């Protein structure tokens, strides 16, 4: 069973919503916010949540083995990202490390490639596992790389010129529709991020 | 003391004075460090620009004496003859702590080589002799502009930042605390008049009940 | 913002000479004009002070350092402390044989109170 509560004015307040979630396992609130910016899916992402995350390991592990630490590193990600921006705006972005930028930046990428999807588009229409799996690998593959970058030494502010294209790339990344091979875009992908790395490589020369 | 909203928003108030508590934090601090750099500005431009005082005089004295040595004050050729400029100025870029700084560096230009001014002879030693000398306090002068600009940027800075500091912590605070109260009030009122009317109903149905079933025992 | 790329200077006529032979006032060949003035006391009107300062500061913005003596600066001492714009630098010196002047530096000045 799928229920749909409504929203009640309140966010929380009426008891139709607090006895449901006494109960019920999975939740998926709603932002106010995202709503007013037209980001269609407006998950919440810090009051939402699901518990069977715990037991759905036995069948990810069957087949990808990556998908808890990646996942729990992209909440992080997030977590962080918006944790800084409340107190950002009180000052402004001026007093910034490299990595606070880069994990701001790879936030805002991330919520506004990854989360957003428009159910009306044939590439966007229904996203299969792999292929979710795989732009999650990149997005994060993405983001530690540049950190272990700068964390040696260097102007991140030089380096995004270089890297415009591979963060196009990534960002584009999306419109693979499914539904061609099923395997060969695992192979465009797996190509997409050794071009990358070598990228990155040859740039941080 | 406030425009009035009455519907259960008291969630966003509190989210309010929580963010006016960690800004009015944050900008403390961030006075007291500004000002703290700011007196070590003060002391060393104070002290550059006195030493500079008497370094500049020595130097020019100098120059000017070893001019009239040769017995030949050149002058009119270095008022006439100079070209181009020796040293020219670059804006120099730094945040001394958050506020970023539009400093000024000794950005020395030796594209044009010592003026050819030695060929007089006798003289024509002693004048390059004396530039060097007369070309030393041009470093510290231009540190001291460097050290001037500072102080006035690290001033409006600190200035504006301590007064919005003040300004928040006088009105903001307590203007939402207040309204804070007040909603309190309404929602405590609410919930009286509500149980006035359900106790009414209930002692309605239940002498009623009592008065029916009291003829029941006949 | 490095449009002020040149230093102004107005001081008396030995200084002048000795700024001149280190070379710093660039007579500017694109103008054909010398953004350094030799200061004649007693005969350079005040008037023509504060006209070198205009040119200097609004007309002339090549001119990163605006150097003066501080006796020559306290003749025109109104136009010193009337102008608080930190972007363009403004520098007050001893005159020739004229010692450390501390009141006829309005930065100074300004130091000394609100300290």
């Amino acid at each position: 069973i799928v229920a749909a509560v409504s929203p009640a004015g309140g966010d929380f307040s009426d008891p139709v919503t607090t006895a449901t979630l006494g109960i019920t396992q999975v939740f998926w609130g709603l932002d106010k916010k995202l709503a007013q910016r037209k980001h269609f899916p407006s998950i919440n992402t810090s009051v939402s949540y699901s518990k069977y995350t715990n037991v759905l390991n036995k069948f990810y592990d069957s087949n990808y083995p990556e998908f808890p630490v990646l996942r729990d590193r992209m909440k992080e990600i997030l977590s962080n990202a918006e944790e800084l921006e409340q107190v950002v705006q009180l000052v402004g972005k001026s007093a910034l490390s490299d990595s606070d930028k880069i994990t701001l930046d790879v936030a805002t990428l991330i919520k506004e490639d990854f989360l957003q999807q428009n159910g009306y588009s044939t590439y966007d229409a229904f996203c299969p596992i792999w292929k979710t799996f795989d732009m999650m690998r990149a997005f994060i593959s993405y983001h530690d790389e540049a950190q272990k970058a700068v964390a040696n030494g260097a102007n991140w502010s030089k380096l995004a010129d270089s890297t415009g294209d591979v963060k196009h790339a990534v960002s584009s990344s999306k419109f693979f529709e499914p539904s061609r091979g099923e395997k060969e875009v695992h192979g465009e992908f797996e190509k997409l991020l050794s071009t990358m790395q070598e990228r990155f490589a040859e740039s941080t020369d | 003391e406030q425009v009035f909203p009455t519907r259960m928003t008291l969630g966003l108030m509190k989210t309010k004075l929580k963010g006016a508590n960690q800004g009015y934090s944050l900008l403390k601090r961030k006075s007291e460090a500004l000002t703290k750099r700011f007196r070590d500005i003060t002391k060393r431009i104070d002290d550059a620009k006195q030493k500079m005082g008497r370094v500049m005089q020595t130097a020019a004295f100098s120059l000017a004496e070893v001019s009239y040595a040769t017995g030949e004050n050149i002058g009119y050729q270095v008022q006439e003859s100079v070209s181009t400029a020796r040293f020219k100025v670059r804006a120099r870029q730094e945040n001394v702590s958050g506020v970023y700084l539009s400093q000024f560096e000794s950005y020395i230009d030796p594209e044009i080589n010592d003026f050819r001014l030695t060929g007089l002879g006798r003289g024509g030693q002693q004048v390059q002799r004396a530039k060097e000398i007369y070309s030393r306090a041009v470093e510290t002068l231009v540190e001291l502009a460097s050290l001037q600009t500072a102080f006035i940027i690290l001033d409006e800075v600190i200035k504006v930042t301590n007064r919005r500091v003040n300004a928040i912590e006088h009105v903001i605070i307590p203007r939402t605390e207040n309204t804070i109260a007040y909603i309190n009030s309404e929602l405590d009122e609410l919930d009286r008049e509500e149980f006035y009317r359900l106790k009414k109903v209930q002692e309605k149905k239940q002498n009623e009940t009592a008065k029916l079933d009291a003829e029941m025992k006949l | 913002a490095e449009k002020r790329t040149l230093i102004a200077v107005i001081a008396d006529e030995d200084t002048t000479t000795g700024l001149l032979l280190a070379g710093i006032g660039q007579i500017t060949p694109e103008t054909q004009e010398k953004n350094f003035f030799v200061y004649q006391e007693g005969k350079t009107t005040k008037e023509e002070i504060t006209d070198k300062f205009n040119h200097f500061t609004e007309e002339r913005d090549d001119i990163a350092i605006l150097l003066i003596n501080q006796h020559i600066a306290e003749n025109i001492r109104a136009r010193v402390d009337s102008f608080t714009n930190a972007f363009p630098a403004i520098l007050e010196i001893p005159s020739k044989d004229h010692p450390y002047d501390p009141e006829k530096d309005s930065v100074l000045k300004r130091v000394r109170k609100l300290f």
